[PDB]
C-alpha cells in the first residue's frame, strides 16, 4: 500500500547501536517517526522525510529490540508502520 | 495559507521563507527583522532590545507577542501569512494557541550546529530590506549588490561566531522544546509538520519543500 515503507532492515551494527534502512513508500514523506524498545518504555525520534536510513544506539547487547517506522503524511503517525525484531 | 519555520539560528530559514512569499503570495513576518526596525527607531525598549540581541539572548516572550498581533492584523496578512522565527518559546506557542492563531504548517529546518557556524561567515545581507545572500552557496547576481534593487549588501557586525554560538546556546534551551509542541499538535490534526534535511544546497532544501507543500 502507498504509504507504508517496505524493506526494513538493519544494515550495519555494532554491540550497542545499529543502522536501519528502508525502501521509502510512495506517498510524498513530511518526517518519519522511528520507535524502538525491548520486544520498557519504548524510544521515539524523527528524521527528516527524504532519508530512508537512521541510526539507534544506547542497545544491550544480546537482547531483542521491535523497531518500528511510520512514514508520516504530516499528522503524526497518520500511516501505518513496518516492524523488525532484531538481536543484537 | 499560514506556515511556520521552525529551527536553529542560521538553519536558513529567510533563505527558503522567499520563496515560499513569491509562490503563496503571502507576506514574510521575521520579529528578528520587526526588533531590528524597533532598535533603528531608537527607544529606549529598542535600545534595550538591542542590548539583547546583541548578547545573543531572547528578547522577552510579552513583547514578541504583542508585536507579531498587531502585525498579523494588518491588510497584507488577510490572505495568510509566513512566521518566520516566531514563536520562539513555549508561552510564544501557547499565546498563538490561546488567541485562535492556527497553521496550516510547521516546517523543521534539521542543520548541526558546527554546519551553522561554518555557514554564516560568508553571508551577507540587503540592511532595508532584509534580504540575505552567501557568498559561495547563495551568491548575488553581481558581487555585493542586491539582486532587484542594485544597492550594496552588507555584513551584521552581531554574527562575530562568539555571538552566533550564544544564539545556539539559546536555541536548544528555550526553542527546540517546540519541536515536541508541534509534533504533538500535527498529531492531534491541528497543523500538519514537516522535516526537511537543511545541509543540502540551497536549491535541493527549495525543490524538498515544494513537494511537501501545496
Ligand atoms: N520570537 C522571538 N522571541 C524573542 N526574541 C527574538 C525572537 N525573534 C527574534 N528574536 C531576537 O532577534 C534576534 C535575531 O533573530 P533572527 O533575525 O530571526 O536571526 P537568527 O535567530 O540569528 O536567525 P538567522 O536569520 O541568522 O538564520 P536563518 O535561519 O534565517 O538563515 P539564513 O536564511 O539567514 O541563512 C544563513 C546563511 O546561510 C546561507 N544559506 C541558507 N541556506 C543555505 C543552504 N541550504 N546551503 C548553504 N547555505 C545556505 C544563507 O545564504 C545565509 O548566508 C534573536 O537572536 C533574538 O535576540
Ligand atoms: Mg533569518
Amino acid at each position: 500500500v502507498s504509504s507504508v515503507p517496505t524493506k526494513l532492515e538493519v544494515v550495519a551494527a555494532t554491540p550497542t547501536s545499529l543502522l536501519i534502512s528502508w525502501d521509502a513508500p510512495a506517498v510524498t514523506v513530511f518526517y518519519y517517526i522511528i520507535t524502538y524498545g525491548e520486544t520498557s518504555p519504548v524510544q521515539e525520534f524523527t528524521v527528516p522525510g527524504s532519508k530512508s536510513t537512521a541510526t539507534i544506539s544506547g542497545l544491550s547487547p544480546g537482547v531483542d529490540y521491535t523497531i518500528t517506522v511510520y512514514a508520516s503524511s504530516g499528522h503524526g503517525r497518520d500511516n501505518s508502520p513496518i516492524s523488525i525484531n532484531y538481536r543484537t | 495559507m499560514r506556515i511556520i519555520l521552525l529551527g536553529a539560528p542560521g538553519a536558513g530559514k529567510g533563505t527558503q521563507a522567499q520563496f515560499i512569499m513569491e509562490k503563496y503570495g503571502i507576506p514574510q513576518i521575521s520579529t528578528g527583522d520587526m526588533l531590528r526596525a524597533a532598535v533603528k527607531s531608537g527607544s529606549e525598549l529598542g535600545k534595550q532590545a538591542k542590548d539583547i540581541m546583541d548578547a545573543g539572548k531572547l528578547v522577552t516572550d510579552e513583547l514578541v507577542i504583542a508585536l507579531v498581533k498587531e502585525r498579523i492584523a494588518q491588510e497584507d496578512c488577510r490572505n495568510g501569512f509566513l512566521l518566520d522565527g516566531f514563536p520562539r518559546t513555549i508561552p510564544q506557542a501557547d499565546a498563538m494557541k490561546e488567541a485562535g492563531i492556527n497553521v496550516d504548517y510547521v516546517l523543521e529546518f534539521d542543520v548541526p550546529d558546527e554546519l551553522i557556524v561554518d555557514r554564516i561567515v560568508g553571508r551577507r545581507v540587503h540592511a532595508p530590506s532584509g534580504r540575505v545572500y552567501h557568498v559561495k552557496f547563495n551568491p548575488p547576481k553581481v558581487e555585493g549588490k542586491d539582486d532587484v534593487t542594485g544597492e550594496e549588501l552588507t555584513t551584521r557586525k552581531d554574527d562575530q561566531e562568539e555571538t552566533v554560538r550564544k544564539r545556539l546556546v539559546e536555541y536548544h534551551q528555550m526553542t527546540a522544546p517546540l519541536i515536541g509542541y508541534y509534533s504533538k499538535e500535527a498529531e492531534a490534526g491541528n497543523t500538519k509538520y514537516a522535516k526537511v534535511d537543511g545541509t543540502k544546497p540551497v536549491a535541493e532544501v527549495r525543490a524538498d519543500l515544494e513537494k511537501i507543500l501545496g
